[PDB]
């Protein structure tokens, strides 16, 4: 495998410094200029620091020198990128990148599959889940909507399964939003036949690894 | 000459 | 500062049409730039220099014109392959690298109004200080819509927050939730929780609407 394989992501705390390698394998690495080029969630691209194939001349972009270090270690084909002080606009997946030698624009032709970097001053802590019960307005011969709310949980991710995954037709499970505590939510709903609502019963399964959380919320019409 | 991003030759 | 901006934002074509988007890119260091392409939760690869003259494995159905500070891709007869996220990328003297900032390219289909459903927040949720008011706008297309809070007829701002699914796999359509967050003491000052939604599909708004306890 030609390949580039970053590590080193992970949740880490404003203020605080962080180490992302990243391993070549398969190429000459040191005929190499690198890069590293980073995506906000839900952002576009931002490339933030180069060097040559002989470790010298480290270059950034303006937002980030005097805090980034780019740096690579030849004889281990492994390039660095050294933070010293993270702060809240750093969360991204941050790729490795190679530079094409032979072309002069800076052209990046292989890239990994990148580490996420998130920066947070929260706490670990598992979701408070809320039924989004149909609406007693929902029309019988016809469709109705409901759902569950996922909400105020860290790190991302949630699953959430309905009636133990029987119900997968008409499921939208959306991406979470970072909420402005810090804190993560999302939504799940599902599209049923209204003369189901009396009749079956409707179960969202959340599951929140990283603080071993697992909530089965029964969601009903409400009184 | 160099190429200023990757220092390789032009 | 370097600038480096895509026109359009997105774009909407059928399998077997053509497509154009155009890079306005500060002037770099050598005039030719660069395109990579990007699917949804996957990396980032380099789809074409327009300094390369090797035939490389490009299918070759894509194009980039242009020198200076203005360029284009042209994609001729789209393939389901092509559907994608396409940035493209200037190289500087300091040095730098610049990408601008993506065009979303989706897949075009007949147009489709939202299913639109408000959900009033839970007795469970309110007991612990918060009110979370959700707006649905279910299985639509295009990806254009608007979401409009009002409270008492109030028009809302500042206090919500929007997601959206990728593309369905199967229809073609998007998702949409809005989230209202209030306070338990602001929720309870009003009676009329109304989301109201214009899109393509809609040559009038629709509002979906609740009154507190009822």
């Amino acid at each position: 495998q030609v390949q580039l394989v970053e590590s080193g992501g992970g949740v880490a705390q404003p203020g605080r410094s962080l180490r992302l390698s990243c391993a070549a394998s398969g190429f000459s690495f040191s005929r190499h200029g690198m890069h590293w080029v980073r995506q906000a969630p839900g952002k576009g691209l931002e490339w933030v620091a180069g060097i040559w194939f002989d470790g010298t001349n480290d270059y950034y972009t303006d937002s980030v020198k005097g805090r980034f270090t780019i740096s690579r270690d030849n004889s281990r084909s492994t390039l660095y990128l050294d933070i010293n002080s993270l702060r809240a606009e750093d969360t991204a997946v941050y790729y490795c990148a190679r530079e094409d030698p032979h072309l002069l624009i800076a052209t990046l032709d292989l890239w990994g599959l990148g580490t996420l970097v998130t920066v947070s001053s929260a706490s670990t802590k598992g979701p408070s889940v809320f039924p989004l019960a149909p609406s007693s307005k929902s029309t019988s011969g016809g469709t109705a909507a409901l759902g569950c709310l996922v909400k105020d949980y860290f790190p991302e991710p949630v699953t959430v399964s309905w009636n133990s995954g029987a119900l997968t037709s008409g499921v939208h499970t959306f991406p979470a939003v970072l909420q402005s505590s810090g804190l993560y939510s999302l939504s799940s709903v599902v599209t049923v036949p209204s003369s189901s609502l009396g009749t079956q019963t409707y179960i969202c399964n959340v599951n929140h690894k990283p603080s071993n959380t697992k909530v089965d919320k029964r969601v009903e019409p409400k009184s | 000459s160099t190429k200023p991003s990757d220092g390789n030759s032009t | 500062d370097i600038q480096v901006t895509q026109s359009p934002s997105s774009l909407s074509a059928f399998v077997g049409d053509r497509v154009t988007i155009t890079c306005r890119a500060s002037q770099g260091l050598t005039s030719f730039i660069n395109w990579y392409q990007q699917k949804p939760g996957r990396a980032p690869k380099l789809l074409i220099s327009s300094a390369s003259s090797l035939q490389r494995g490009v299918p070759s159905r894509f194009t980039a014109s242009g020198s200076g500070t203005h360029f284009t891709l042209t994609i001729s007869s789209l393939q389901p392959e092509d559907f994608a996220t396409y940035y493209c990328q200037q190289s500087y003297g300091t040095p730098a690298l610049a990408f601008g900032g993506g065009t979303k390219v989706d897949i075009k289909r007949t147009v489709a109004a939202p299913s639109v459903f408000i959900f009033p927040p839970s007795d469970e949720q309110l007991k612990s200080g918060t009110a979370s008011v959700v707006c649905l706008l279910n299985n639509f297309y295009p990806r254009e819509a608007k979401v409009q809070w009002k409270v008492d007829n109030a028009l809302q701002s500042g206090n919500s927050q929007e997601s959206v699914t990728e593309q369905d796999s199967k229809d073609s359509t998007y998702s949409l939730s809005s989230t209202l967050t209030l306070s338990k003491a602001d929720y309870e000052k009003h009676k009329v929780y109304a989301c109201e939604v214009t899109h393509q599909g809609l040559s009038s708004p629709v509002t979906k609407s609740f009154n507190r306890g009822e």
